């Protein structure tokens, strides 16, 4: 399980500058002194100035080029008002929407907390693109099996540590966070747990920071709130009490080509994973979550694909491992202002 | 308080600047070079070196001694004829 | 833009590509330095142009040199023998 | 290994990978000024300074064996005279 890093700090990327304006032909371009950034330039740009970091770098790819600022197709860019680097420091850790997972499939979703690197999974900085991120506050050290950047795969603190301290890291990795990697394997057949509970309100601090940290209401009364998500959703909650033969691989993959490919069950998304069997701030223990989310305008689905989840475990839960399967499922869908 | 580096065009020429006491470096790694149209500088910057050994050798012969030889004998020519 | 000063890459290599009749200048502050590899500019410079003055002396020392040196040795010795 | 502009505390240090150059080329008329100083003027002053030693050194050869102690012949008769 691969979690791959989704933004960067590109030279040709127009999101990177200030509201969204990419420096014109023979303009002018500032990065911000005092912030540290590595920045990959693919492109070749007309320049007529340019104010470099106090500390960075600007890696020249091939294609990557700086020339003088003429005047035939230079006209428009002008004296229009220097194109400014976006605050290179603005990506965090924590952010759901700025990873991206090597296991999405159709129909399959994650919660919240799963979304950002997880403790057994493999991160992913592609070396096809600068990045930088940021490790939030308190935010307790983070730790995952590998960290792949630079073209090098760091499985050992001792290797990380040195690397996270060299100038080559500190242009890419800010924050009082820790950081660390443990090579350690899963190899339990039911799951691991993703090990972000206690992170969970730095990540949904996080998630929720365009919104002023208040998450939206649902559009549905008694609307519920799944381990690992930070908002309320409409849909429903599958809890199975997993057996020792429990194969959650195998049981993600019987939802997800069983019955999301059936017709009464098109257009629901499911999340599957092991979390804590509670929310009980002391050492709890462990369930399988299923999640049942239905988008579009559409009737109980998730309730009727709860249901026959919990018939598939009266059927055939000895051989599948579960124990038991219980249930619970949101309200009656608002259509106004809630 | 500290000035950016700066590449600006001026007078259609491309130009790198900076601040009061910030050097330019030119590094490569240890088996590149820094060439000038295809001309080693490491080279040549080394033949100041050598053009500094050989000046040294040259003021040490017969040209050099802070009275000349011209000087030496202009000298006795000049008690001789006297 | 091709024709212009402008710095681009090759290969690996950093080339710097003047064009024609136009520069690409390199300026530092009044206490910045110019390093080529391990080299100090303004240090390379003092010698060439000490090199350059040492140079003028030698050369004009050189040619004040009468081209009569050994029949002035022979001369002062048959003077010599007449004393 | 990709070539890069990096700088540190306002320095700015060209830094090129382990097997690669750092070229300057100029056209007819084009200039690399490193503190208004012409690069390619400092190179030809090097190699004229290397080709006046040079000469300089032919003009130390045919001198007479060494004149140095043939200075402590004309003060030892200078001393027999007086």
């Amino acid at each position: 399980v691969s979690k791959l890093w989704v933004p960067n700090t590109d030279f040709d990327v127009a999101a990177n500058w200030s509201q969204n304006r990419t420096p014109c032909a023979g303009g002018a371009v500032e990065f911000p002194a005092d912030k540290m950034v590595s920045v990959l330039v693919q492109e070749g740009h007309a320049v007529s100035d340019m104010l470099l970091p106090l500390d960075g770098e600007l890696v020249l790819a091939s294609g990557a080029g700086f020339g003088v600022s003429d005047v035939g197709s230079h006209l428009d860019c002008g004296a229009g008002e220097p194109a400014v680097f976006r605050d290179s420091d603005r990506f965090s850790w924590h952010d759901p929407h700025l990873w991206r997972s090597g296991d999405e499939a159709p129909g399959l979703f994650f919660v919240d907390a799963e979304r950002v690197p997880c403790r057994h999974d493999d991160v992913f900085f592609p070396p096809s693109a600068s990045f930088r991120v940021g490790l939030g506050p308190g935010a307790s050290p983070v730790r995952v099996r590998s960290i792949s950047a630079l073209g090098r795969t760091f499985t050992r603190d001792e290797d990380l540590a040195v690397f996270l301290a060299s100038r080559a890291g500190r242009l890419r990795f800010h924050g009082p966070g820790a950081l660390s990697v443990g090579p350690e394997d899963c190899a339990d057949p039911s799951g691991c747990v993703c090990g972000n509970a206690e992170a969970q309100p730095w990540i949904c601090a996080a998630l929720l920071q365009p919104l002023g940290g208040r998450c939206p209401q649902a559009a549905c009364h008694s609307a519920l709130r799944p381990q690992g998500q930070c908002c309320d959703l409409c849909g429903a909650v599958v809890l199975l009490t997993h057996g020792p033969a429990f194969d959650l691989e195998r049981y993600r993959a019987r939802i997800l080509d069983t019955f999301l490919g059936l017709p009464q069950y098109h257009g629901l998304q499911v999340a599957v994973s092991k979390v804590p069997r509670s929310s009980r701030l002391r050492e709890a223990d462990t369930e399988i979550q299923v999640v049942l989310v239905e988008n579009g305008p559409e009737t109980g689905g998730a309730g009727r694909l709860a249901r026959a989840l919990l018939a598939d475990v009266a059927e055939n839960g000895e051989a599948l491992g579960v124990l038991e399967a219980t249930m619970r499922e949101s309200g009656a869908h608002v259509w106004g202002s809630s | 308080n500290l000035q950016q580096p700066r590449m600006a065009t001026e007078r259609g020429n491309l130009v790198f600047l900076t601040g009061s006491a910030q050097n330019i470096e030119f590094r490569t790694g240890s088996l590149g070079k820094i060439k000038l149209n295809d001309e080693d500088l490491s080279e040549c910057l080394h033949q100041i070196q050598k053009n500094k050994e050989d000046i040294i050798e040259l003021k040490g012969s017969a040209i050099g001694l802070p009275q000349n030889i011209s000087s030496q004998i202009y000298q006795l020519n000049s008690k001789l004829v006297d």
